[PDB]
């Protein structure tokens, strides 16, 4: 609900999953010099998910799927031919698709 | 497909097309019921909720 | 534009008027109708349990 | 439910919020020399919430509020002429709204 944001580290990753939830928790700590974020408060935290340095990213209308599931792509190949390239894909980042 | 080409190869015919949506790709989602229930979590709640 | 608002000033003013005249049999307003949207977001009912 | 007005001094925010509805629990003093006020009543209490030196207030008989929301002053415009203006809506004050 608000606009301020804050910069945090992530200290532990537990190893214990959450039988009820499935989940595993994690803690990181915050500066608070204003004293702004406020104990118990509902927040969301951006945490990376490692880092890709060599990551394609299509327009995400230029993936095709097959019958299986299979995603494929249209490439231009040598003589101006069009190519079938088969292709696994991964997330979805505003208008492209993460291949 | 098997018609659309034997007629759409057929000078006879000006055109002939599918006046029809062509298959979409779609999502399924594979719900692991066993796994759900046993977190507790009704087969109810997810249809609901979905 | 919302065309929502639109939708629903024809419907209250003009769709009733005409489907009164004499004559006509059927009126087809090919659009929708108002209604309150209850845009959720589920991670704020996260957020709150 | 009755015509009774206490004044009282706003002492004591806290940092916390709860879990279950994300408030704050706050706490102020209100002298009771009658025992008007009883243990345990439910009371809604009227805290100031900031202190504007350029506020506007128009009566709200005078904005109206268009089918999406948005509502609009009616201006004299130049050659007594009536111009539409959107405002961005704000409080509330008597029969009087806030821009």
């Amino acid at each position: 609900g608000t606009d301020i944001e804050r910069k945090g580290t992530l200290l532990f990753t537990d190893i214990s999953v959450d039988r009820s939830t499935g989940q595993i928790a994690l803690r990181g700590q915050f500066d608070n010099p204003e004293g702004v974020l406020l104990p118990g408060m509902y927040v969301r935290v951006r945490t990376p998910q490692g880092l890709n340095q060599n990551a394609i990213l299509v327009p995400q209308r230029a993936v095709q799927r097959s019958a299986d599931g299979q995603a494929s792509v249209m490439l231009l190949g040598e003589g101006d031919t069009v190519e079938v390239r088969q292709v696994t894909t991964g997330a979805m980042q505003g208008s492209r698709w993460q291949i | 497909d098997e018609v659309l080409g034997k007629v759409n190869g057929n000078p006879k015919f000006l055109y002939a097309m599918m006046e029809g949506l062509a298959e979409a790709p779609q999502l399924r989602l594979v719900i692991d019921r066993e796994q759900a229930r046993t977190l507790g979590v009704s087969f109810e709640a997810i249809s609901s909720a979905l | 534009a919302n065309t929502t608002a639109l939708a629903d000033y024809a419907v209250r003013n003009v769709n009733n008027e005409i489907r009164r005249l004499p004559g006509v049999g059927k009126l087809q307003f090919f659009d929708s109708e108002a209604a309150m949207r209850v845009w959720i977001d589920p991670q704020k009912l996260v957020g709150y349990g």
